[PDB]
């Protein structure tokens, strides 16, 4: 709980990545087209991690009756 | 004596061909970066 | 052409990434009312 906005946007982006990743993964079972699909989706995941991470490096962080 | 200059001309045309294809890529890059940067600026005012 | 706009995207992306990369170690180095 008690989450900032960058975490919310990152969670909302990683859900879309999860869906398209397990979307293209099912086509496992030429290798050329599937290998370049794997390349593009791996590089997008790694790029998103790399450019999100410094924003978390920058900052550090009831109901009753 | 001749072909080194025009082979470097081939290389500069091939680099011009490289620097067109990833236009969509860098557009998506900049839009995602603007999204995360504005979320960070809205976060950093709170502290 | 897409050429000029792609190089504008390149320059502004690389400046953003460079600024992040060279700011980040300074945050790695250090760690951190009104009444009446």
């Amino acid at each position: 709980k008690r989450t900032n906005e960058t975490l919310r946007t990152l969670v909302a982006d990683l859900r879309e990545l999860v869906y398209e990743a397990e979307d293209i993964l099912v086509d496992c079972q030429l290798q050329y087209k599937k290998s370049k699909r794997l390349q593009e989706i791996n590089e997008r995941i790694t790029k998103i991690k790399s450019q999100v991470e410094p924003y978390f490096e920058f900052i550090t962080p009831d109901r009753w009756s | 004596v001749v072909t080194v200059f025009l082979e470097k001309t081939l290389n500069i045309l091939e680099e011009k061909g490289r620097t067109v294809s990833d236009y969509r890529k860098q557009l998506e890059d900049l839009q995602s970066e603007l999204k995360y940067m504005q979320s960070f600026l809205k976060d950093a005012e709170r502290q």
